[PDB]
């Protein structure tokens, strides 16, 4: 199975607890610290040792994380480790962030461009995307010398190609055929 | 330290232990408060062992505490086992009280070494005519009685127990592996009435028992026979169905996490067969004469389980469905059954030429049967007519009334000596009885009884 | 990186966020996670045993068969489609039990013992366990008392005794149910009670069998247990064990019972469905590996027990009596393929079998018994003395006659011993034919075996043998009534009975 | 409340619902845009049900909203279904307006009880000689017509509809399950032209349909027949291929997550057959006489789908490719066709003795095939030669020209009474027609037509 298929009910249980008890930012910081701690190489070598029990792996992760975990997050760590699902801990955190983006009505949008865009240009693209998607948007701008002009908007699976490289590929397909 | 049951799927039970106290492979385990024993098969990792129950799983729950004994399944050995009926664990299943043994042995053991082997060639007379003719047995040898369902393996085994084990001066072990409880009770009262039971130890695991009992009961009987062999004695050992040891190993196999081999069997079929069969043999300390009947599934000798049993035996007796369906018993196929003692340096020249002459005449008639079935008897030549008549008389004279089968025939049983058998089959082969009808040789015994029966037709 | 287990669902995980302790739910309670195809997977139930009943809402009961690490797989003893996810499941603390007693005689019940005939409640004073362990080897006594099926070929060649298991195997629609129902009907004056278990049949066939029992006066001696084709596969799997428990009530009190399982093949199909839907790994023809054990735990419960076991069971109330349970399983084969898995297992379990063949069924030999392939493992021990003395060697001589009759098809001339053998085999083959719903007593069958085996049929040609048999029985029922009654007391034979039957057949052939 | 589509694999769709609003097993669901009906099979947990679409799934995407109807699939029943063609959902497909029904019934219900069963052995004469001879029918009984591809099953059913319609005055339900759309159009225009359409209700789910329609259309036709039975009437139910219900349960079985049984079938094969077949019976309220065609895959009778079908029937007619390759129609194997009405306390001793003598002569003719093929008829004995001669005259006299087979040959169809069949086969078995040639016994109605055909 995929990692998202296995990571779906843990993120849904954590999101339903954090929406029921008004602790959304606490669990988002806790799952971010837990994902980043579980991707470090020394902790990953410790979590693959065969002589350790699952309770000692959960106790080592709780003792490493410390003050960034409240008591239901520690209960969540013991439930994840008892079902042998600790390698899912980045994917769980990512799916939690997706659920929180549907709850606060926001979408994370990546915009790539040929030259640097100013704040007026980002506010203009963000307002057009907020009118189209009916969500508060958050733009993340980046550069690319492969484009000769224009922008490329990526929002989830939605791709809007306004670059002239794509218009050059359309003209090449229109004159080749 | 103790473990706890985490999973019960059928006969297979998974137990979790602490990581410093994992039991070994083939360690016996005791469930607390319920009278059931578990045998460790696999170590799965993370403290978990996978085991098979030696009793019914109806009273078991998850969460039950399981203790380790620190050793394998140990059964009583010595002469305290004589005259008693035991199960796979060595508990008495008669009502004669406790076994007062002085020594217990584990049921799992190495085979004897190559330097420990010792093979004799002493002839063992049986009193059955086809067995004395075409498949002569050896003292301290191994005998198979192959055959399908209903062809006579148990009746042949009871006739060999009557004609060998009653006059035997030593000890015997009978191992009932996955068979009928009625036959087990019938045999116990037969050895009790004949005053023979004091030399014979009985070990029983029936077909209604859990698969763990049927998987180890032959090892229990062989362990008591190994103690009697390593005491320096000459031991008999009878196993009525060695196939049931294999089939129970089928029943647990894919629940143990094994992918299946061909014809649905376990992939460890030949190795589990060889581990049991290589301990039965006679050594330089003592001798074991073993008689095992082997079940053949759907009369197919090319099925993989009898075809792996064929290489382990010295004398192979194959029972045919076709010959028993013609009303002929003991129903030994005389062309499909061979023996290592069918040698001119062992039985003499005369016995060997009589047996090969009988086999040549029957193999010729096997090729002439459909020709007489299509065109008729008159369309052959003269030597074909004489050979077909001598062959039908050979096929009726191979039959014999038995003492243990008088409840089935109505006629009393016969004991026929080897020299009577060789002289009678030589007299049929030489044409000294070409004038008698073929019905005179059916169910008679010696050749003189065929002559007495021919005057009553 | 395996797939999602059935306890990996977010109310359960959110439950463990709210409290990590296992005591949030009690150890005798659980909740339904999943419902599919009669299989209910349950989170919880930490004190359940294998085979324990589980209480669902609405009166629905189930049984736990898979006890995994995180989940319990249960099969529904009834309809499953009203059950839903999120319902509460309870441990009853009990294994499945059925009513037992003589009050079930004359009644048609289901696999749980509830009546379906509309004749009111069953007032049974006793319940007993459905799954039971067969009695041990020290508590049995050898089979030596007869069970009479009323048929000449069965009671003369393949005899059945009290405590024996005799298979009826063959292809479709050639008379397996006819032999078993006529064997039930012949016990109406014998003292042996009867149990007929129908597995996988259609309901009109079941009601036709019960009306054929009622027309022949045998319904009041018979418990009928029905698990029909539209019922759940769990009830189809548990019906032979429940009928076996109802038969074993009479065995444990020093009385005698007879049971028919009319399709054990359909019970193997139902257990194959339950084993595949629980995702147990399959083997040959996708059957589970334990399927031989499924039959061998059943058919070993049919046994004859000694007097000491009966005195131990009844606490001294019944002394000096043995008890028995006689089984007749029935196996359907596919065009004579006995190499299939379930027929190989059931031939290997029983104390003999009766093979029925389609070709002799189409050739007019209506009980259709192949005497060369059929056999009885109890033999002459299961017979009375006159039937044992007159039937000695008939079966192997008939098998030799089937060999000789195909050997000499185009022979020009044969000797006198060969001509005598062929003529005797043709008359015994014609003597073994018998109509449905006509039982014969001990005296009529011994008149027929005296006439065939003493050579009173050698002047009778083949199309007259059946008429000779009926006319000779009608002559002894007019002229020798005390002789037939004296044979029918116990099945005895001496010189005086021998001379009386010899003078009666000689006077019948003289005057009629 | 509403759910969302999370998975689409072929005909099988997984829909996620909220946890307090999970729909039951066999509940109908509706997609909000396209109006595709789904029927719930399984509850997987996590709010997700696994369902089978009653239609095409091309064009469907994940994320579509799905409503629940609160009940099962309900079809119109009663007087208004007569004369009309409907599909699996009960919608009319004959372009004749709406059905003016007064009630609708769900298509899933339990079998009637053991106390509600009705016994009866009253004979139903069919006019066909081999069917009236060796496997006779009863009113309120169940008929299977087994056979391989192109051996006749539909021609025999059309002849059985035509001859059973003579002495029957009640209603009829015809269910086409997975067969040819052209056969449905021909049967509808034939009944409309001859004015018997207003007694017959037609349900069709043919070979062109997605497998949910083929899986559930026989339940709809049986629900209409159950309403006619529970009004106290005597009704006829005809089902062309019941094998095609079973094969639709093959096509969705691995998509429902099941491990396969032997030769790739579904593991719930006998239970789906039993849950369908135990509703077809007569009860004490009214009676159903049913004729069902049963397909045999690759001409193998030991294939598990016909071998499970055999014990659900009162009368079994097995067709043969070898007998039809000899030119004999209606191609019935007389040694493989049985019925429970062939019993001397139902039909009498004379008819039973004639049928047993015919089966004896054909069995002893079947045992001589290899020796006749190798050495010929000349090396038999004289009684064997006489029995082979009478057996070939019996085999020729079992054929019959049909009224529905008049387009294939041009020879007119024949109706033969039961008395003429018993008298003719008795006259062949006694030796009264040993002077007739065997080709005079071919394709005639009575034995008197063989007497007139012998003088030509
Ligand atoms: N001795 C007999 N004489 C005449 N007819 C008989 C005899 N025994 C059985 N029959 C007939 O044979 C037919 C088939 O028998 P029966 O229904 O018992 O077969 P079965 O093999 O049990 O069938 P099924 O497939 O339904 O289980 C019946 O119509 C019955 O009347
Ligand atoms: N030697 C024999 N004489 C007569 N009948 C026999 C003989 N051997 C076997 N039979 C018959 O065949 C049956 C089956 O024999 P059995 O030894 O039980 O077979 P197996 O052990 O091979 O299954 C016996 O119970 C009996 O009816
Ligand atoms: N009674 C008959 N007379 C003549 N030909 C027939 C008869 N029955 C069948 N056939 C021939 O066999 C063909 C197939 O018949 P059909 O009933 O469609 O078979 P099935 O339903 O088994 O597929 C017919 O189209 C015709 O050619
Ligand atoms: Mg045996
Ligand atoms: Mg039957
Ligand atoms: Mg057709």
């Amino acid at each position: 199975a995929e990692l998202t298929t296995l990571a779906r009910p843990y993120a849904k249980a954590a999101f339903e607890y954090a929406q029921a008890h008004q602790q959304l930012a606490d669990w988002s910081a806790a799952l971010g610290v837990l994902a980043a701690v579980s991707q470090d190489d020394t902790v990953r070598q410790l979590l693959k040792e065969p002589q350790l029990t699952s309770s000692a792996k959960a106790q080592s992760l709780i003792d490493v994380c410390g003050d960034k975990l409240n008591a239901p997050a520690q209960n969540f760590v013991r439930t994840v480790a008892e079902n042998k699902r600790l390698e899912l801990l980045p994917t769980i955190a990512e799916m939690y962030e997706q659920l929180k983006a549907e709850q606060e009505k926001s979408v994370e949008v990546e915009v790539t461009s040929a030259f640097t865009l100013s704040k007026e240009q980002q506010d203009k693209l963000a307002k057009a995307l907020s009118a189209r998607l009916s969500r508060e948007v958050r733009l993340h701008a980046s550069e690319d010398a492969s484009l000769i002009g224009g922008v490329i908007i990526r929002a989830g699976d939605l791709v809007i190609d306004g670059s002239v490289r794509g218009k050059l590929a359309k003209l090449a397909e229109a004159l080749k055929s | 330290s103790s473990g706890r049951i985490v999973q019960i799927i059928g006969a297979v039970i998974d137990v979790e232990f602490p990581r410093d106290a994992v039991p070994s492979i083939y360690e016996a385990l005791k469930v607390q408060g319920v009278e059931t024993t578990l045998e460790v098969q696999q170590q799965l990792g993370d403290g978990v062992v996978r085991s098979i129950a030696m009793g019914s799983t109806e009273g078991l729950k998850r969460g039950l505490n399981v203790d380790s004994t620190g050793a394998a399944i140990s059964v009583p050995v010595g002469k305290a086992t004589l005259g008693r009926i035991m199960d796979v664990l060595g508990n008495p299943i008669d009502e004669a009280g406790p076994i007062g043994e002085e020594e217990r042995w584990g049921i799992h053991r190495e085979a004897p070494s190559y330097a420990d082997q010792a093979g004799g060639n002493e002839l063992l007379e049986t009193g059955i005519k086809v067995i004395d003719l075409v498949c002569p047995f050896a003292k301290g040898g191994k005998v198979g009685l192959f055959g399908g369902a209903g062809v006579g393996k148990t009746v042949n085994m009871m006739e060999l127990i009557r004609n060998i084990a009653i006059e035997h001066s030593g000890y015997s072990v009978f191992a009932g592996v996955g068979e009928r409880t009625r036959e087990g009770n019938d045999f116990y009262h037969e050895m009790k009435d004949s005053n023979v039971l004091d030399k014979v130890a009985l070990v029983y695991g029936q077909m209604n028992e859990p698969p763990g009992n049927r998987l180890r009961v032959a090892l229990t009987g062989l362990t008591m026979a190994e103690k009697f062999r390593d005491e320096g004695r000459d031991v008999l050992l009878f196993i009525d169905n060695i196939y049931r040891y294999t089939l129970a190993g089928t029943e647990v196999s894919a629940l143990l996490g094994r992918m299946p081999s061909a014809v649905g069997y376990q992939p460890t079929l030949a190795e589990e067969m060889g581990v049991l069969q290589e301990r039965i043999t006679s050594t330089k300390k003592g001798s074991i004469t073993s008689i095992q009947a082997v079940y053949v599934p759907a009369d197919d000798l090319t099925d993989p389980s009898p075809a792996t049993t064929f290489a382990h035996l010295d004398a192979t007796v194959v029972l045919s469905r076709d010959i028993a369906s013609l009303g002929i018993y003991p129903a030994v196929d005389p062309l499909d059954s061979t023996s290592r003692q069918l040698d001119p340096l062992v039985i003499g020249q005369d016995h060997y030429d009589t047996a090969r002459g009988v086999q040549y005449v029957l193999q010729r008639y096997k090729e002439l049967k459909d020709i007489i079935a299509i065109l008729g008897m008159d369309e052959l030549s003269e030597a074909d007519k004489l050979l077909v008549a001598r062959a039908r008389k050979i096929q009726r004279f191979l039959s014999q009334p038995f003492f243990v089968a008088e409840v089935f025939t109505g006629s009393p049983g016969k004991y026929v000596s080897l020299k009577d058998t060789i002289a009678g089959f030589k007299g049929i082969l030489n044409g000294d009885y070409d004038h008698l009808p073929e019905q005179a040789f059916y169910m008679v015994g010696g050749i003189e009884e065929a002559v007495e029966k021919a005057k009553k037709l | 990186m395996q797939q999602l287990n059935p306890s990996e669902i977010s109310e359960i995980i959110k439950g463990r966020i709210e409290k990590l302790d296992v005591a949030s739910q009690a150890r005798n309670e659980g909740t339904i996670v999943s419902v599919s195809d009669g299989i209910v997977r349950i989170y919880g139930l930490a004190d359940v045993m294998y085979g324990e009943m589980i209480e669902f809402p609405g009166g629905v009961y189930g049984m736990a068969l898979n006890l995994e690490q995180d989940s319990v797989g249960a099969v529904v003893l009834g309809e499953y489609q009203g059950l839903a996810e999120g319902m509460n499941a309870k441990c009853t603390g009990r294994i499945l039990e059925v009513p037992v007693g003589p009050e079930l005689l004359g009644r048609v019940v289901d696999a749980l013992g509830n009546p379906i005939d509309g004749k009111g409640p069953i007032d049974a004073k006793a319940t007993d366990a459905v799954e039971k362990v067969a009695p041990g080897v020290i508590w049995r006594k050898s089979v030596d008392q007869p069970v009479q099926t009323g048929y000449k070929s069965v009671d003369a060649m393949i005899p059945v005794g009290r405590g024996q298991r005799e298979l009826i195997i063959g292809d479709r629609q050639i008379g397996k149910t006819a032999l078993a129902v006529d064997a039930i009907i012949n016990q109406k004056d014998s003292g042996i009670k009867c149990v007929y278990v129908a597995i996988g049949q259609k309901q009109s066939t079941i009601a036709n069998v019960v009306r054929k029992l009622e027309e022949n006066g045998a319904l009041a001696n018979t418990i009928v247990v029905a698990a029909s084709a539209s019922e759940s596969a769990a009830l189809q799997y548990l019906a032979p064990y429940s009928g076996c428990t109802m038969g074993e009530y009479f065995r444990d009190r020093g009385e005698d019972a007879l049971i028919v399982y009319d399709d054990l093949s359909k019970q193997a199909v139902a257990y194959r469905q339950i084993s595949l839907l629980l995702r147990r790994p399959p083997g040959r023809e996708a059957y589970p590996g334990d399927v031989f054990y499924l039959h061998s735990r059943l058919l070993e419960r049919a046994s004859r027990v000694s007097e000491e076991y009966v005195e131990k069971f009844t606490n001294g109330a019944v002394t000096g009596k043995t008890g028995s349970l006689t089984a007749l399983p029935i196996i359907e084969t596919q065009a004579g393929d006995v190499s299939a898995f379930v027929p190989t297992n059931v031939i290997s379990i029983t104390d003999g079998q009766i093979f029925l063949e389609s070709a002799m069924f189409n050739s007019g030999i209506r009980p259709a018994v192949n005497a060369g392939i059929s056999v009885s493992r109890v033999g002459g021990a299961a017979q009375t003395k006159i039937i044992k003395k007159l039937s000695g060697g008939i079966r192997t001589a008939l098998a030799q006659y089937r060999e000789l009759a195909a050997f000499a098809q185009f022979a020009s001339d044969l000797d006198e011993a060969t001509r005598k053998q062929l003529e005797h085999g043709q008359r015994v083959t014609e003597l073994m034919k018998q109509k449905q719903y006509a039982p014969m007593s001990i005296a009529e069958m011994s008149l027929s075996l005296y006439a065939a085996e003493r050579g009173f049929l050698q002047d009778v040609e083949i199309a007259k043998v059946g008429s000779f048999e009926q006319a000779l029985i009608s002559y002894f029922q007019r002229e020798h009534a005390a002789l037939l009654a004296k044979i029918n007391e116990k099945g005895d034979f001496n010189d005086e009975i021998d001379a009386g039957i010899k003078a009666g057949i000689e006077k019948f052939k003289a005057t009629q």
